[PDB]
């Protein structure tokens, strides 16, 4: 009859543990609620990949561009302020005949604001392409990159 | 005989509970039909 | 009773159905070996200092078959009149690899 | 009454071990998939590679964009992969030893899903 | 015979109740699982992070003596990326411009000399500076890791003495 | 102008108090600095993954019937 | 016969319950556990290099050797060793041949 006694004691242990857990939960449910509320970030860390957390909702162009020349920068145009330059060409504006003309910024901050703003304002002006070719501008663009 | 009937009744009830709780999360047709 | 055994078999069948439908990729990932993480210092574990004549050399480096001298702080090849005495006073006559140094 | 005990064990197994496991798995992975689909990007840059995800009855499955030679497309081409519709993809479920660091890339692809959750 | 069947039915009923408890998105079940995870993480990291944060607060309060512009965002180059960092006035701890609800906004560089990353970092300093993240206690309470024991990281000691 | 230049210090289960004090101010020796220990009491909640197995325990009473 | 089948079924039960209790069943759990495993590997690899102060023989020139006490910080995630000597930090890349040829005599002459 040893097996019957063992079964009785183990089932009693299970039931008693259930009752102890139930009463402890009943008395400490609020306490564990504030413990979890004040330690919510401790449940799962944001470094599940072994890397620092990255918010995909905030878009950054530098994450994918692996070529420096393809990036847009602000460079000092000699004697005419600052311009936005890249391997594609200068950021331009509409000319008198819907053409492309290099737009020039007074200060570095204005150029940075225009270049890196969330507003899509890309207007390529390649000075080395056949339709619009300028030897001095193309040389300057190739040298400054 | 009674064991079989009781087990089938409880199995059906538990399967119904699980299906009712997990249909919104396992019905992948909703995601496929949505673009 | 045979019906109870059939019920147990049906339950096992349902368990296998659920595991096959849902946890197939998990089981295959469990069966396969783990993912090896590269060790930058693993290839240096067989490196032991042993100097021929008076020039300090490094042996046991596989990817550099030729005898590679030992450089100093200012990147000068090490030539020492008492290299053998220094090595004997450091670890003894028997050569010591980097693995033995790390396990000290 | 060994057989009734076995019936009890297997019933408990299913409905208190496997079905709750399915529940947690599906809830977590469905939330991850919905968060992914909220990005409005067909391919995302994980571990210098382009990963897409799809939701099936077994859960969320990740795939990597590759070219005609089964070489993964770098992230620098992401803009021309999202606009594409017939991208060749390799599923992360099947291990491929020819691609260097494939297991790590698929690992980090699965890990970047669970940012919010 | 009847007692065995009654116990059988009772066990199946308790199994159904436990199944409902587990698969119904219960508040108690969720709180208990969350507590099981959170307690282990807290035991692992909280006190060590607090001690390290106090140490770096002392270090940065020593460092800020005699300097007036140390509490202004400067774009620090971390080798592979830029980070807009200043020194927090209240805690004298490193502070960085945050990216949404994630970590600091690390502006990746495509080469050693990347003017575009520098300029985008300056743009963040001018525009996106309203959201900030601090090493140590704040990072641990917001992201689940402190950053002092992960490398490479802009809060870690190895990345800052390299 | 007073400086302390220690070398390799290695202390175990002890206290190190480098004062380098060179003014009229007197360091508060054996002044026990007590803070508010905002201790968070852990509770004896067994991982609820035990809930199925415990049920199995109850189940084995059917072996004794 | 019946006893063998019942034991086999019970052992299958125990194995499946053990797997579903102590092994990952979704991508979140698998990612968390692999994070923990990789972190443990990195930590033990970093702990292989003795972080306590160690006495070495360091060649300040081609033919001059001096006893010195150094500190080593190993980061295997990026593969670099920072040696604090005379209060100055020297960073050695473990993927560079010259850095290896400079650092290895320092490590192998330690005592």
């Amino acid at each position: 009859n040893s097996l019957s006694i063992f079964f009785i004691v183990v089932a009693t242990a299970a039931v008693c543990l259930l009752f102890i857990q139930g009463y402890s939960i009943y008395e400490n449910y609020g306490n564990i609620k504030e413990f979890n509320a004040t330690h919510a970030a401790f449940e799962y860390s944001k470094s599940i990949g072994g890397t620092p957390a990255l918010d995909r909702r905030v878009q950054d162009v530098n994450d994918t561009i692996s070529d420096v020349k393809q990036k847009w920068r602000c460079v000092v145009y000699p004697g005419n302020g600052f311009v936005s330059a890249s391997i594609f060409g200068f950021q331009a504006e509409v000319g008198p005949n819907n053409t492309r003309s290099i737009r020039k910024f007074n200060t570095m901050q204005q150029c940075i604001d225009f270049t890196f703003s969330d507003v899509i304002n890309i207007n390529i002006y390649n000075p080395c392409v056949v339709p619009n070719i300028n030897n001095a501008e193309c040389q300057f663009l190739k040298s400054v990159l | 005989m009674l064991v079989v009937i009781m087990f089938f009744i409880a199995f059906a009830f538990c399967s119904w509970l699980s299906y009712s709780y997990l249909r919104p999360y396992i019905s992948t047709k909703e995601l496929n039909k949505s673009r | 009773v045979y019906k109870h055994r059939l019920i147990v078999l049906f339950e096992v069948f349902v368990v296998f159905i659920l595991i096959y439908v849902f946890f197939r990729s998990e089981l295959n990932m469990f069966f396969m070996p783990k993912r090896k993480i590269p060790d930058p210092i693993d290839r240096l574990r067989r490196a032991n200092l042993a100097c021929e004549d008076d020039k300090l050399m490094i042996y046991g480096l596989p990817w550099m078959t030729t005898q590679t001298s030992a450089l100093s702080i200012n990147s000068k090849p090490i030539v020492y009149k008492d290299c053998a005495k220094l090595l004997r006073s450091i670890n003894g006559s028997q050569p010591v690899s980097l693995n033995d140094v790390l396990r000290r | 009454m060994i057989t009734l005990f076995l019936i009890l064990c297997y019933f408990i197994l299913i409905f208190n071990i496997i079905v709750p496991a399915i529940s947690e798995k599906m809830r977590r992975e469905r939330a991850a998939y919905v968060n992914y689909k909220r990005l409005n990007k067909n391919f995302i840059c994980v571990d210098d590679r382009l990963f897409s995800y799809n939701f099936t009855t077994s859960g969320i499955k990740a795939k990597v964009a590759v070219d005609n030679k089964n070489v993964p497309i770098p992230c620098s081409k992401i803009n021309e992969v999202n606009n594409n519709k017939d991208v060749d993809t390799l599923y992360c479920d099947k291990d491929r030893d020819d691609i260097p660091g494939f297991a790590r890339s698929c690992y980090r692809a699965y890990s970047d899903l669970f940012f919010t959750t | 015979k009847t007692s065995t069947l009654i116990f059988f039915v009772i066990i199946l009923a308790i199994s159904a109740l436990l199944l409902w408890f587990q698969t119904s998105d219960n508040p108690v079940f969720n709180e208990l699982t969350r507590y099981m995870r959170i307690k282990n993480t807290v035991n692992d990291w909280k006190s060590l992070t607090d001690s390290k944060t106090k140490l770096e607060s002392d270090r940065g309060r020593l460092l800020a003596a005699g300097k007036d512009d140390i509490f202004e965002f400067k774009c620090v180059d971390f080798g592979a990326y830029f980070i807009a960092m200043r020194l927090d006035k209240k805690t004298y701890l490193p502070q960085a411009i945050r990216r949404g609800t994630g970590d600091a906004w690390m502006v990746k560089k495509a080469a050693k000399v990347d003017p575009s990353a520098q300029q985008f970092c300056q743009y963040l300093i001018k525009h996106k500076s309203n959201n900030v993240i601090t090493c140590g206690n704040e990072m641990l309470n917001e992201l689940g890791y402190s950053g002092y024991f992960m490398s490479p990281h802009w809060c870690s000691d190895f990345s800052n003495m390299e | 102008d007073c400086t302390i230049s220690l070398g390799n210090v290695s202390i175990t289960d002890s206290k190190l108090d480098v004062n380098n004090v060179c003014d009229s101010k007197r360091v508060a020796t054996e002044n026990i600095a007590v803070r508010y220990l905002n201790q968070e009491i852990r509770y004896p909640i067994i991982d609820i993954k035990w809930l199925p197995i415990g049920l199995l325990a109850l189940a084995i009473l059917i072996l004794a019937f | 016969m019946a006893s063998l089948l019942y034991l086999i079924l019970f052992l299958l039960f125990v194995c499946i319950s053990y797997y579903f209790t102590y092994y990952p069943t979704n991508k979140l759990q698998a990612a968390v556990m692999e994070t923990d495993r990789e972190n443990a590997i990195i930590r033990q690899r970093n702990d292989e290099i003795p972080t306590r102060t160690l006495d070495t023989a360091i060649f300040t020139d081609a033919s001059t050797v001096a006893s010195a006490q150094i500190h080593l910080y190993y980061n295997s995630n990026i593969g670099k060793i920072i040696m604090s000597l005379n209060g100055k930090k020297h960073t050695f890349n473990l993927y560079d041949d010259n850095d290896i040829r400079t650092l290895l005599p320092i490590l192998l002459l330690s005592k």
